[PDB]
């Protein structure tokens, strides 16, 4: 459904990560499946070789949490307008006070023990309800 | 350039921005508004040294890099009460609890 | 226009209207003071520093920085924050 155009045509393009976190490229195939690339070191750049029409998402390499690109989930590379590379943003949304927190106690308790956590039973779902590369593609698609 | 204060007198807490150029009397005016007193009774500290009005808020060390909207500076408010300054309080926040085994 | 928000432990913190509107659950409780039975200080005064750091960085292309959140207040955080939905 969500899969990216084998245009053939190609496009120059600039990963660069402005987020303190390392930064997963992934490629979304020509079947729709999620295809990851060498990771982003924080305030990183890397000049990739994409196509026009190709789509591509960014993730937190670590724990997966979402990432935006251009203000966006997702980049789709254009065409190299005067031999530039297109420049692709990878930034950190403005993420949810309840969110921030899930992922900061997700980083400090194991899966496992989750349960030993004195909380609302509804917060140990989402606990585990860890962000998924799979999870995000269905809603979008 | 904004500035990001908590000004602190008590147990009362004031979130609100200020330009870097604006004044120790101009933030005083923004307390006046808030917490109904003039500027004649206000005193405002940086830790412990009060701030003169005429220095702007850079000067007294309230700058983008150290005042920023999610760790936003102190500034310390004191209030005279009919002709007398009171000392400067700042009751703390509560007590975090120990760290539970399960982190 | 500012809204007063109380801790449990009896703090005031006084913030912008539109920045507490921010969240619907506050909205609800106003509708110029809120109490937090629950919710101490320590809690509370991040929860007002997110508020300051949403409005400002929620329209921005500008690198945003992460909104940092001590080990120690992690788990209150979030129980208040899942109370509020914010």
């Amino acid at each position: 459904v969500l899969r990216s155009v084998n245009s053939r045509e190609p496009s120059q393009v600039i990963f660069c990560n402005r987020s303190p976190r390392v930064v997963l490229p992934v490629w979304l195939n020509f079947d729709g499946e999620p295809q990851p690339y060498p990771t982003l070191p924080p305030g990183t750049g890397r000049r990739i070789h994409s196509y026009r029409g190709h789509l591509w998402l960014f993730r937190d390499a670590g724990t997966h949490d979402g990432l935006l690109v251009n203000q966006t989930e997702l980049f789709v590379p254009s065409l190299n307008v005067d031999g530039q590379p297109i420049f692709a943003n990878i930034t950190l949304p403005v993420y949810t006070l309840k969110e921030r927190c899930l992922q900061v106690v997700r980083s400090l308790v194991k899966p496992e023990n989750y349960r030993r956590l004195d909380i609302v039973r509804s917060l140990y779902e989402d606990l585990e309800d860890h962000p998924n590369v799979q999870k995000d593609l269905e809603r979008l698609t | 350039m904004d500035v990001f204060l908590m000004i602190r007198r008590h147990k009362t807490t004031i979130f609100t921005d200020a330009k870097e150029s604006s004044t120790v009397f101009e933030l005083k005016r923004i307390v006046e508004g808030i917490l109904k007193r003039p500027p004649d009774e206000q005193r405002l500290y940086k830790d412990d040294q009060l701030l003169d009005d005429g220095k702007t808020l850079g000067e007294c060390g309230f700058t983008s890099q150290t005042a920023r909207p999610q760790a936003p500076a102190t500034v310390g408010l004191a209030f005279r009460a009919d002709d007398t300054f009171e000392a400067l309080c700042i009751e703390p926040f509560s007590s975090p609890p120990e760290l539970p085994d399960v982190m | 226009m500012y809204v007063k928000l109380i801790s449990s432990d009896g703090h005031e913190f006084i913030v912008k209207r539109e920045h507490a509107l921010t969240s619907g659950t506050i909205k609800a409780m106003l509708s110029n003071e809120v109490n937090f039975r629950e919710i101490p200080s320590h809690v509370l005064s991040k929860v007002c520093m997110y508020f300051t750091y949403k409005v400002r960085y929620t329209n921005s292309s500008t690198e945003i920085p992460e909104f940092p959140i001590a080990p120690e207040i992690a788990l209150e955080l979030l129980m208040a924050a899942n109370f509020l939905d914010c």
